[PDB]
């Protein structure tokens, strides 16, 4: 009998600590979260368009203790590899032989002169979900109508590539409805963003997109880029030296791996987590495995289902290495889908394998990609139903 | 070479855990036939079948992996799905079933032991099963020719208002 820690109980967490357990049983395992009720941030921007509930995005831990995993309630503040110990916040230790950190994203709020975490109270960022989205969602809901939106995208590496460009879409989808004087401004740190042939496409159509009355607006990086905001006269000011005033600021300040996995030791010079993509063990710390945002598993995107596939291998891995057998050949697999409204939807994905010599992960070629830019209303109306439903079944794999 | 589990475990975020999908559109595959399962990955995967995402998935994986994926849903219990249904309905889509589809959806294509290749209607999705007519309809993805004739039969004698019957008998089957 064996002891597997995990830290965090998020989308990688749980499913990692789910896919251990029923693999084999006999293995103790510990999952270490904070908070008692998790907040899917993956379908929240349907919660700020107005069209989904706050209380459906909660998910809580009875799914993984009826799997037969001890839950505890505490943050981790250290993880000593050598004793193999994960010290809380609490003050108790907790053994392991095999650990799996899957702690999300740090965000850098102060990257932005003039922001600050405690400032996320006045200019929500809404990248971790919860009262961030309920925060968002009534700011949008007191706005007076011809107010001005802003979102501010940071420079890639990022938690979900088209997840602003999809709250541009369900922003406008309220203000369409309920607010039509307004408009979103997004003002980016990139020239290009995911998806962004299809998104425009989608604005053109539904938004005014490319017109004076336009609900949509998209400035291009590295111009545009946030770098200073006043949170009392609600401004921000871009690299190239514009002011923009608003009634609404969502900032999504830069990001890198969550803060145990810096004070672990568990990060590189990128800011992210390099590891062994066969296993997920990390290449710095041996007996450590880490998943989801936090690590680096390029190409696959910062998103819940990379966390969830990557959590799948880790699982099969630490299972295997626990009993002395050897890990299996590794499949990954993503998609992000992304709402314009309520019948117009578009996705990418894509199917990983490792490449020939097991050290990077590639996309299998000739496979993969995003709806079409030519994409049929039968398409674009589908994908918001598949993307509901992609919803309700990561959900229960995950945590049920 | 990956596993079956280690090959099939990343559908589950599309399709549900074990292929039991809790939709409210995306199939169940759970307990599918695995000459019909590795047929339609194939198609998908030509384009034969047209899709919204299913073709750019199914190009990921080569025949072999989509042999082991059959062998994994074929051994998963298929559960129908708890969904709503006009039960007014009911009684005519049992007859219209009877009368033009049960000749191969035999008991509403149930996964019985006795039936190979079978095509589950009974509990699945409902938009799922609107949205499979809808392809048929628009040629889409193929159909056997004794299919086409009775769906057009049925069409011909009783409009959109039989498949909205069809459709509450296959999903009052729970
Ligand atoms: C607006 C938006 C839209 C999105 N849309 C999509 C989508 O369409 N598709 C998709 O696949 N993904 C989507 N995502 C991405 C998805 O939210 C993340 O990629 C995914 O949740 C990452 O999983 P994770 O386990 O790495 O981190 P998380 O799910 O954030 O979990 C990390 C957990 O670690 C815990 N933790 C942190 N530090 C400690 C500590 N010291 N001790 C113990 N526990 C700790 C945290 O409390 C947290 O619960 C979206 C995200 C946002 C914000
Ligand atoms: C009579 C009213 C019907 C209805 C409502 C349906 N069928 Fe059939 N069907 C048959 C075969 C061989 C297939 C496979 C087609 C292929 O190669 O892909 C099908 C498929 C369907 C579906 C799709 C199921 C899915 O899981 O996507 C549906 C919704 C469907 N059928 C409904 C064979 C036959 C027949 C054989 C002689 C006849 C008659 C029918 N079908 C009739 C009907
Ligand atoms: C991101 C969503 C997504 C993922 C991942 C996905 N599917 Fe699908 N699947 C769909 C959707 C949606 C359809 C309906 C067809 C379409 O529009 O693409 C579908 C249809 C199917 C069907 C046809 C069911 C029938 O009744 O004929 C099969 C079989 C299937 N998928 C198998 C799988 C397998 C096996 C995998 C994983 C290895 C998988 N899918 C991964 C979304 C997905």
């Amino acid at each position: 009998g064996r002891k597997v820690v995990v830290v965090g109980g998020g989308t990688g967490g749980a499913t990692a600590a789910k896919y251990i357990k029923l693999a084999d049983p006999s293995i103790e395992v510990t999952l270490i979260e904070p908070n008692e009720t998790y907040y899917t941030c993956y379908m929240s921007n349907e919660v700020i368009g107005g069209d989904r509930e706050l209380a459906s995005l909660r998910v809580g831990y009875d799914g993984l203790r009826a799997h037969g995993i001890q839950v505890v309630h505490d943050s981790a503040l250290g993880i000593d590899p050598d004793k193999k110990l994960v010290k809380t916040a609490g003050g108790a230790e907790f053994a392991y032989d095999r650990c799996v950190v899957a702690p999300g994203i740090d965000l850098l709020y102060d990257k932005i002169e003039g922001y600050s975490e405690a400032l996320a109270a006045k200019l929500p960022h809404a990248w971790k979900a919860g009262e961030q989205t309920a925060l968002l969602r009534r700011q949008l809901e007191s706005m007076d109508d011809g107010g001005v939106v802003i979102i501010a995208p940071p420079a890639p590496p990022f938690r979900c590539p088209p997840g602003p460009y999809e709250r541009a879409s369900q922003i406008a989808h309220y203000l369409k409805a309920h607010k039509s004087k307004s408009k979103v401004i997004i003002l980016d740190n990139s020239q290009t963003f995911s998806k962004q042939a299809q998104f425009t496409k989608g604005w053109e159509r539904l938004y005014g997109f490319g017109t004076e009355n336009a609900l949509i607006e998209w400035h291009p990086g590295p111009d545009a880029a946030v770098v200073k905001t006043d949170t009392e006269a609600m401004t921000v000011e871009t690299s190239f030296g514009e002011t923009f005033k608003a009634a609404v600021i969502n900032l999504i300040p830069p990001q890198r791996a969550g803060k145990i996995a810096q004070s672990a030791s568990l990060t590189n010079d990128s800011g992210w987590c390099p590891v062994d993509i066969r296993t997920f063990e990390s290449s710095l710390q041996p007996g450590i495995h880490v998943i989801g945002d936090a690590c680096n598993a390029a190409p696959m995107p910062k998103s819940a289902y990379s966390a969830n596939s990557q959590a799948k291998v880790a699982a099969a891995a630490v299972v295997a290495l626990l009993k002395g057998e050897e890990p299996g050949t590794p499949s990954y697999l993503n998609t992000c889908y992304s709402i314009l409204a309520p019948g117009y939807g578009i996705s990418i994905a894509a199917v990983y394998r490792p490449n020939a010599e097991g050290k990077a992960i590639e996309a299998v070629p000739d496979s993969g990609g995003i709806t079409p830019v030519d994409a049929p209303d039968w398409v674009l109306e589908r994908e918001v139903q598949y993307a509901h439903s992609w919803y309700n079944n990561i959900v229960h794999d995950t945590f049920g | 070479e990956p596993t079956a589990e280690m090959l099939a475990n990343n559908c589950a975020g599309c399709h549900g855990t074990r292929g039991n999908s809790a939709g409210p559109a995306s199939p169940s595959i759970a307990q599918m036939d695995p000459a019909v399962f590795v047929e339609v990955m194939e198609q998908f995967k030509s384009g034969e079948i047209q899709s919204t995402i299913m073709g750019r998935i199914a190009k990921g994986y080569s025949t072999a992996d989509f042999q082991k994926m059959a062998e994994y849903f074929k051994q998963q219990t298929y559960q129908p799905v708890k969904q709503s249904f006009d039960k007014a309905l009911v009684a005519k889509g049992t007859k219209l079933h009877d009368k033009y589809c049960e000749k191969c959806h035999v008991e509403s294509g149930k996964p019985l032991a006795d039936q190979d290749e079978y095509h589950i209607l009974a509990g699945q999705w409902t938009p799922y099963l609107r949205y499979a007519i809808e392809d048929f309809r628009a040629e889409r993805r193929p159909m056997e020719k004794k299919m086409a004739s009775k769906l057009k039969e049925l069409l011909k004698a009783e409009g959109e208002d039989g498949l909205d019957a069809l459709f509450a008998f296959y999903a009052s089957q729970q």
